[PDB]
């Protein structure tokens, strides 16, 4: 979830996975491999209250079930579920449930971004805050927005999926504010 | 009956011509169409080998309408006039001639269309007034691009009810098959 996800190439992902297997078998002796690691190593806090290992059939049944209940809730356009969007939804939920999570999704335009996040925020009870852009958009308005969302997150004890686009990052001096915020 | 039996390759290729090959010139348009047709013939779909896009997708009624209109006798511009109607999302017209403006403001009269552009002074509030009204436009010369119409170009999903559609920034939107902006 930390390293194999970020790599561009499927060959790089395969090399990372097989070396994960290699290091696990090298420094975890006398342990059966078929239980030590498998292909669907997936965890969620929804099947139980523990991150129990989840097999392909039950996780796919869950993902069909959640999309079936999400059909009539918000999205009138049918979201298509498959091997990559399932993985990305579980990755984004793991990052949301982790403390101080902060995810950099690098990929082509459209393709699932700002709809996977909106969907996950809707099914997890989070709030969505987006920044509008006018002319002469100074950093003071952004600072006020950051102050209000920080007081909502801390003072009003409310988990926030603060989402930002490439259209509200045109200025330069306020970019490093998120750096020290992280 | 034969058209139902071999509608597959032909209408798939015509729709793919509308979708993908709109940026390219006549040479690349025809190269894409012929390569697609050869591969579809190799895909056990035996269709009309001799098909032109203006004779398959569109009809001679609108062909004669555009020929008798101010549009000149030229296959590229008649094909683009066909593309002006068989589209889905808001397009751009990359043109050095700019003759589409008189087309739009000549065949668009009953909607009380307004002449708007990008470099004019009537854009800091006329764009907002056009968003409030819900009227089509042909704003031109995109070199000082306004990032506030990205939600309009993006067509977000927000369902609350039903009225005259406009994809605003910070206000509720609706759905209707009436308005489209160029
Ligand atoms: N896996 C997917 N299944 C179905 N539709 C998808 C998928 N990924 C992206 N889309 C579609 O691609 C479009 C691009 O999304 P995007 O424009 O980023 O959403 P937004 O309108 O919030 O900006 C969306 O309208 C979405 O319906």
């Amino acid at each position: 979830r930390l390293f194999q996800d970020r790599l561009v190439e499927d060959e790089e992902r395969r090399w990372t996975d097989e070396n994960i297997d290699t290091v696990a078998l090298k420094h975890f002796p006398n342990i059966d491999r078929e239980k030590a690691m498998s292909r669907p190593i997936l965890y969620s806090n929804w099947l139980s209250k523990d991150y129990i290992p989840v097999d392909q059939e039950e996780l796919r049944d869950y993902v069909k079930a959640r999309l079936k209940v999400f059909y009539e809730e918000e999205l009138d356009v049918p979201l298509v579920l498959f091997n990559e969007v399932l993985d990305h939804v579980l990755r984004i939920d793991r990052i949301f449930r982790q403390p101080q999570g902060h995810l950099l999704l690098i990929g082509v335009s459209g393709a699932g971004k700002t709809t996977l996040s909106r969907f996950v925020a809707w099914m997890n009870g989070l709030s969505v805050y987006q920044i509008k852009v006018h002319r002469k958009y100074t950093g003071e308005d952004f600072d006020e927005d950051l102050r209000t969302v920080l007081r909502r997150s801390g003072c009003k004890n409310e988990k926030i999926a603060f989402i930002m686009d490439e259209s509200n990052v045109l200025d330069s001096g306020f970019l490093e504010r998120m750096n020290t915020l992280l | 009956k034969n058209q139902m039996s071999t509608i597959a390759g032909d209408c798939l290729l015509s729709a793919a011509f509308i979708a993908y090959a709109g940026y390219f010139d006549q040479q690349m348009r025809q190269n894409l169409f012929t390569t697609w047709s050869h591969h579809l013939q190799q895909a056990n779909i035996q269709f009309r080998t001799d098909i032109a896009r203006t004779e398959y997708l569109s009809n001679a009624d609108e062909r004669l309408r555009w020929q008798a209109s101010s549009l000149p006798a030229d296959d590229l511009c008649t094909e683009n006039a066909i593309m002006l109607k068989r589209f889905n999302r808001y397009p751009l017209i990359i043109d050095p001639s700019g003759q589409a403006t008189e087309f739009i403001m000549n065949e668009y009269k009953d909607r009380k269309i307004t002449r708007t552009s990008f470099l004019d002074d009537a854009f800091r509030k006329n764009l907002e007034s056009a968003l409030r009204f819900g009227n089509p436009l042909l704003v031109q010369d995109v070199e000082s691009y306004d990032p506030v119409l990205n939600p309009v170009l993006n067509r977000e999903v927000r369902r609350t009810g039903g009225r005259v559609l406009i994809t605003l920034g910070d206000q509720d939107i609706d759905l209707s098959p009436s308005f489209v902006i160029f």
